[PDB]
């Protein structure tokens, strides 16, 4: 009798979202529904395009129900403030989306709340100055879920799906799979960060104020995730959006989407993940997460950028291009902060920079590098103070052509090690090498994948997946740094 | 440095609107100003215009509804860090 979408985010050990508030950014709503009676406020901001009332409030009353819903919802607490920014067709404007974010940061400060988070349930294609204000609002200490949209496309070509600080969801069916919807389906690709139930989620329905139906999209998948941010949020409100995101990837479903009905190459980009709950089960945890940079782009002196937020530490830095034209990546301070650039090759198509971010408290962390040896044993760079673990290797190098807490790289290489000094932490390195077009070496359960390498026969890149190491060539060996708290 | 910007999906288009994005740490006071020296810059040039809104909070700017032959003009008014032609976003 539990709705199928419910029971998928049940975690394996259980026992809301009353302190929090679930903005919806949407189309009208039927306020006095049942499931969400006196637990939705209409705000009666409205900003829509004129077109061209069960049927106009369908869309927002199923989400609102979806979220808070005290039947079939997820934070069944949770209170909940709508604005109208889509039309009774569904449509609504990048401006009027805009004026709708900020009604918000002023309702915010005028009267001042705890947590919130922002459901927006619509997509168009990308658009920096929505991009930017869902930065400044996020930046601004609001957590911001998005749908990945419904096009069955790279959701970086879409908005608000494509701006980082917001949480991107897709949607998954009862199976697990990536929602087809008609002749699309679920968006995919590095600018989604979970997947949640997108199809056949049952819902309050505007026809009529106990009616029930079943709708399917990522707004779905995305209205899980904020009713699980909410949960989540009222359990540990202090949560920064990193440390937000990192458990919503750390609570997630792992592995369990086919990954073949993505195109080839999102493949690797899509993460693999279904939302969930964080168990009843639960001292401190590492927690790292992935990410990938945009693709560089073939220019001959191209860089690619992967960033960590402001709380995270980069414990590692690789790169992956698809033909295997790469001078590698370093790890580089910026602003004060390290990040990762991985740097393309001449005639390469371009490459991506895929750092190893972690929520790692009274870590002091450096990079070590070394040149080109040009000789014999590769080159070389330890971390050489008492105490300093390794947590990541990195290589880049400026031709065209080719023993504890020590990176090694190609001789023409310069190598850079990543050391911590983090004292509640241990690691150790795992390796794992074979005749091949991947090779993959996992950290044991209860450790965490800070660094992914391959010893220095053409290799790709190498990649975390979740605490996998994936080595990615045209014997090859593939090298996972695994740490946790001691 | 002011650049123009509309969506790359030409039928999401909604031409005759633009958010004109003014740099970060501009004051509500010089958004308002700018909006009202674009549209007497306009109303010189013959142009009918109509600033709907004044964004503060989130980004300083202005939503405006003009003709797309004043963006040059547009994009020499003080302050303007880029303006994006208005689209449309939809219900997932
Ligand atoms: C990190 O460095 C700071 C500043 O010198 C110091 O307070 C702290 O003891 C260091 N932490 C570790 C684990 O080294
Ligand atoms: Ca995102």
């Amino acid at each position: 009798s539990i709705p199928w979408n419910l029971e998928r985010i049940t975690p394996p050990r259980y026992r809301g979202g009353s302190l929090v508030e679930v903005y919806l950014l949407d189309t009208s709503i039927q306020s006095d529904h049942r499931e969400i009676e006196g637990r939705v406020m209409v705000t009666d901001f409205e900003n829509v395009p004129e077109e061209d009332a069960s049927k106009c409030d369908s869309h927002g009353t199923h989400l609102a129900g979806v979220v808070s819903g005290r039947d079939a919802g997820v934070a069944k607490g949770a209170s909940m403030r709508s604005l109208r920014v889509l039309n009774c067709q569904g449509k609504g404007t990048v401006s009027g989306t805009l004026i709708g974010l900020e009604f918000i940061r002023k309702s915010q400060l005028v009267q001042p709340v705890g947590p919130l988070v922002v459901l927006l349930p619509l997509a168009g294609g990308y658009s920096r100055v929505l991009n930017a204000a869902c930065q400044r609002l996020a930046r601004a200490g609001v957590v911001l879920v998005t749908a990945a949209g419904n096009f069955r496309d790279d959701a970086c070509l879409y908005s608000p799906a494509s701006a980082p600080e917001v949480i991107t969801v897709g949607a998954t069916n009862a199976q697990d799979q990536p929602v087809t919807l008609g002749t699309l389906g679920t968006n995919f690709g590095r600018c989604v960060d979970l997947f949640a139930p997108g199809e056949d989620i049952i819902g309050a329905s505007s026809d009529c104020s106990t009616c029930f139906v079943s709708q399917s999209g990522t707004s779905q998948a995305a209205a899980h995730v904020a009713g699980i941010a909410a949960m989540m949020l009222s359990a540990e409100p202090e949560l920064t959006l990193a440390e937000l995101r990192q458990r919503l990837i750390h609570f997630s479903a792992k592995d369990v989407i086919n990954e073949a009905w993505f195109p080839e190459d999102q493949r690797v980009l899509t993460p693999n993940l279904v939302a969930a709950l964080p168990p009843s089960t639960h001292g401190w945890q590492l927690f790292c997460r992935t990410v990938w940079s945009a693709h560089s782009g073939p220019t001959r002196m191209a860089t690619a950028i992967a960033r960590c937020a402001p709380d995270e530490e980069l414990l590692s830095c690789s790169s992956f291009s698809r033909s295997g034209k790469r001078r590698g990546e370093r790890m580089e301070a910026q602003g004060g902060k390290l990040v990762c650039r991985a740097h393309n090759a001449f005639g390469g198509e371009g490459v991506y920079a895929i750092a190893r971010c972690c929520l790692l408290p009274q870590a002091n962390c450096s990079v070590h590098t070394a040149p080109p040896a040009e000789a014999s044993m590769g080159t070389r760079v330890h971390c050489h103070q008492q105490g300093h673990v390794l947590t990541g290797c990195s290589s880049h190098w400026e031709v065209e052509d080719l023993q504890p807490n020590q990176c090694v790289g190609h001789r023409e290489a310069s190598i850079h090690a990543s050391c911590c000094h983090a004292p509640g932490l241990e690691c150790k390195v795992k390796e794992h090498g074979i005749p091949q077009e991947q090779v993959t070496v996992a950290c044991e359960e209860g450790w965490t994948l800070t660094g992914c390498s391959a010893l220095p026969s053409h290799v790709l890149g190498a990649y975390a997946v979740d605490n996998t190491c994936v080595v990615r060539s045209r014997a090859v060996t593939a090298v996972a740094i695994c740490c946790r708290s001691r | 440095t002011a650049t123009f910007h509309r969506c790359a999906k030409d039928p999401w288009r909604l031409p005759g609107t633009y958010v004109v994005v003014l740099k970060e740490e501009t004051h509500l006071s010089q958004s308002e100003r700018t909006a009202r020296r674009l549209q007497a810059q306009a109303a010189r040039r013959g142009y009918l215009t109509k600033i709907l809104h004044v964004f503060h909070g989130l980004l300083p700017g202005f939503l405006v509804k003009m003709s797309g032959d004043l963006l040059e003009l547009a994009l020499k008014l003080p302050h303007v860090d880029y303006i994006e032609e208005d689209s449309s976003v939809f219900a997932q």
